């Protein structure tokens, strides 16, 4: 996942006493479509769909078209 | 009243028996499907040592075989699979003459039309689908279909009302007109998902069942409800007798029969104990078939066997 969730750069700056190093790393948000970040999710992020709108009681009936 | 007795057993399988099929054309032959990917054709015998032998095996499907049915001439058989593909077999060579493709998941049941000129199928793909015997699809039900997996599809046996019936995991039973390609009627009542639907040979009644353990009767042409029978724990399969006013059900580890004149249980069929250190000690019954003679019953099980019962006085 490091090959598509992390963006990185390395740079040099020269001051009067010598060179300093800079390193920057950023971790991207998941974006299902929109190109802010990757469309592919993290490998261990399971998500469960919610159950909806059932009726508990029933009685036998028929309905013609 | 009449009472059943155990005749013998058939042993040539390596996974759960999924279905059995029979015809009046060849009373020494039966055909059965399994989770071992293959369909067996049996030579039955009246010898005292063993009731039958595996004669040929059909091997072309790539996952479990879910349903199997035979042509009214006894020359051909049709089958569906968990690989999503549907196949027609010549029983003389043991070879497929045609292959049906166009489901995109997993196929749960199939049937031939009563004239044997049309084929129908149901699947986890939520669509009922109609086919010509030349392997070409002709209609798709789409938006008006079940909201969940289509568990079963069947034809009415009579010619003067050309209709099909179906049950699904959305706990509804539905009736459809063939030539008009449309829904006729819903039936509502069951609390769990449905495993099966069946129709009487005179073309008059449905029966249906599943997780709720109740068998419910319904009219085909009057369009209305009839009485409910409490089965027990669960319903795996249902069938009517060919020459008695009886309904039969496979229910967990046991098989049961109701006489519909006066609505009473005739007998219940059970297995000798093998002591087991856990719940569900006995193996379950998965499928049923009455012989064309009506006097003998075949039943399939999760222990890789087919068990045979005769009627007696």
């Amino acid at each position: 996942p490091v090959n598509y969730y992390v963006d990185t750069a390395v740079r040099h700056v020269l001051l009067r006493q010598g060179v300093l190093g800079i390193k920057v790393k950023i971790m991207l948000p998941w974006d299902p479509s929109g190109k802010i970040g990757p469309k592919k999710p993290l490998p261990d992020h399971v998500s469960i769909v919610e159950p909806k709108d059932e009726i508990l009681p029933t009685t036998p009936i028929s309905e013609q078209k | 009243t009449e009472q059943m007795t155990l005749r013998g057993t058939l042993k040539g399988h390596n996974g759960w028996v999924t279905q059995i099929a029979t015809t009046p054309q060849f009373p020494d032959m039966i055909l059965s499907a399994s989770r071992d990917k293959t369909i067996i054709m049996w030579k039955l015998t009246r010898d005292e040592t063993n009731y039958g032998i595996p004669q040929r095996a059909l091997r072309g499907h790539s996952h479990f075989v879910s349903d199997v049915v035979i042509s009214s001439d006894g020359q051909f058989a049709l089958s569906g699979s968990w690989d999503g593909t549907l196949r027609l077999w010549d029983l003389t060579t043991g070879t497929t003459t045609r292959r049906f493709v166009g489901h995109t998941k997993d196929v749960l049941s199939v049937a031939f039309s009563s004239d044997n000129r049309q084929i129908v199928s149901g699947s986890r793909d939520k669509t009922i689908k109609l086919w010509n015997t030349l392997g070409v699809c002709k209609y798709t039900v789409q938006d008006e279909s079940h909201s969940e997996w289509v568990s079963c599809v069947r034809f009415s046996p009579n010619s003067s009302n050309p209709i099909i019936v179906s049950c699904g995991w959305d706990k509804l039973v539905k009736v459809w007109n063939l030539a008009n390609c449309k829904l006729k009627t819903n039936h509502i009542g069951h609390t769990g998902y449905l495993n099966t639907v069946t129709v009487s040979p005179d073309g008059s009644l449905c029966a249906s069942g599943g997780k709720d353990g109740q068998a419910m009767l319904w009219d085909l042409n009057e369009g209305k409800h009839l009485y409910t029978l409490d089965g027990g724990d669960i319903i795996n399969a249902l069938c009517f007798s060919p020459n008695r006013y009886w309904l039969c059900a496979a229910t967990g580890p046991s098989i049961k029969i109701w006489d519909l004149e006066g609505k009473i249980i005739v007998d219940e069929l059970k297995q000798e104990v093998i002591s087991t250190s856990s719940k569900a000690e006995p193996p379950q019954c998965t499928s049923l078939a009455w012989s064309a003679d009506g006097q003998t019953l075949f039943a399939g099980y999760t222990d890789n066997l087919v068990r045979v019962w005769q009627v007696t006085i």
